[PDB]
């Protein structure tokens, strides 16, 4: 297979990434990114060095075998690619591309997906390959050294219910210290699908490559992102062009891991997740939200929500 | 059979119970006190009212954007 000159996708580039990593690629030994989705082409050339662990959770059985962990989809693929495909000769670089990932596969061959998959995989994402949330018992989870928790739980997928244990583990992730983001949904709709509706997670809608809203973004999202003609690692061992809210998600994913991990590179900590509301730079959201591109009418809109994030203005506030 | 999840009292409720209705357990999560189940179709009434059970809700799907 005859790999291309790497490329740098509009995206990345509209996220203001690239400035970030002299900083930091997200290459910080504490930060993981969880990404539940279709499982990942797991030696792909532009994203194997990332690929931490790689895991399953289909149909309530949880597996760490590599073959029950591989995508059969794509969709998984395209997804960790724009967060975390390493900056080097070939194909395409992510938001943060020296990011550790965990792939944790909830969605099956067809992207299908059971919310009890998902709720097993976030619960994966917080107890690590290790089994265990909290193994030295101090209450600090995503940030804790001795802990393998994630710091970000990526979930570019939603569904139309709202169920109360769902609900109840999305809770566990966020009081865990981690951040959650999910695709708002590819409807058209008035508001995000779940888990991206929940006030603890951050909802995201796409943008295109002129600045306007898809139409097919879900509304009232809290931040936008580039999620038109998006060309993003694919199976098997080659890149592919997608759209979709599940596109968006990422780079705002890949956001705020520069932004954990430049703050635990200067601090030996890392920042509160914070909630919707927030307009202060002494969170994860609230610094997302004062630094996004405000586009649309002023402030907060349905449809670009407080605006298309913006890492290296992001990071330059958590560390200012 | 259709796959459920029953919240419960942990310290209130004992797994075994549910294979006397026909149930067999999937999956018992280890952060929220919360059980994937498969029972038949006519016995979803009958889990709701086992010592332990607050709640019982049945698995939806999601989809792919
Ligand atoms: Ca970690
Ligand atoms: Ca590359
Ligand atoms: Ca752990
Ligand atoms: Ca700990
Ligand atoms: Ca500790
Ligand atoms: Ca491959
Ligand atoms: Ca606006
Ligand atoms: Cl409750
Ligand atoms: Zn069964």
């Amino acid at each position: 297979s005859t790999q291309p000159a790497q490329t740098i996708p509009w995206g990345i580039e509209r996220v203001k990434a690239p400035s970030v990593w002299s900083i930091t690629d997200g290459s910080v030994s504490v930060i993981q990114v969880a990404v539940l989705d279709t499982g990942v082409d797991y030696d792909h050339p532009d994203l194997a060095a990332n690929i931490a662990w790689c895991v399953s959770t289909l149909r309530g059985k949880v597996s760490t075998k590599l073959r029950d962990c591989a995508d059969q989809n794509g969709h998984g693929t395209h997804v960790i690619g724009t967060i975390a495909a390493l900056n080097n000769d070939i194909g395409v670089v992510g938001v943060a591309p020296g990011v550790q990932i965990y792939s944790v596969r909830v969605l099956d061959a067809r992207g299908s997906g059971s919310y009890s998959d998902i709720a097993i995989g976030i619960e994966q994402a917080i107890l690590g390959p290790d089994g265990v949330a909290d193994k030295d018992g101090d209450g600090i989870i995503a940030g804790d050294p001795d802990d393998d928790a994630a710091e970000v739980i990526s979930m570019s997928l939603g569904g139309p219910a709202d169920d109360s244990y769902l609900y109840d583990m999305i809770i566990q992730a966020y009081n865990a210290g981690i951040v959650i983001v999910a695709a708002s949904g590819n409807e058209g709709a008035p508001s995000p699908s779940y888990p991206a509706a929940y006030p603890e997670v951050i909802a995201v809608g796409a943008i295109d490559s002129n600045d306007n809203i898809a139409s097919f973004s879900n509304r009232q999202p809290e931040v936008s992102a580039p999620g038109v003609d998006i060309l993003s690692t694919y199976p098997d061992d080659s890149y592919e062009t997608l759209m979709g809210t599940a596109m968006a998600t990422p780079h705002v994913s890949g956001v705020v891991a520069l932004i954990q991990a430049a703050y635990y590179q200067k601090y030996g900590k890392i920042l509160p997740v914070g909630t919707f509301d927030d307009i202060s730079k002494n969170t994860v959201r609230g610094i997302l939200h004062i630094t996004a591109d405000d586009l649309g009418p002023t402030g907060w809109d349905a449809d670009y929500g407080y605006g298309v994030v913006r890492a290296a203005l992001a990071v330059q506030a958590a560390l200012g | 059979t259709i796959r459920v999840i029953v919240s419960v009292d942990k310290a209130k409720f004992n797994p075994h119970e549910v294979l006397g209705i026909g149930g067999h357990i999937v999956y018992q999560f280890k952060l929220i006190p919360a059980v994937v189940v498969d029972v038949p179709a006519n016995a979803v009434g009958k889990l709701k009212k086992m010592p332990g059970v607050e709640k019982v809700e049945f698995d939806h799907q999601a989809v792919l954007p």
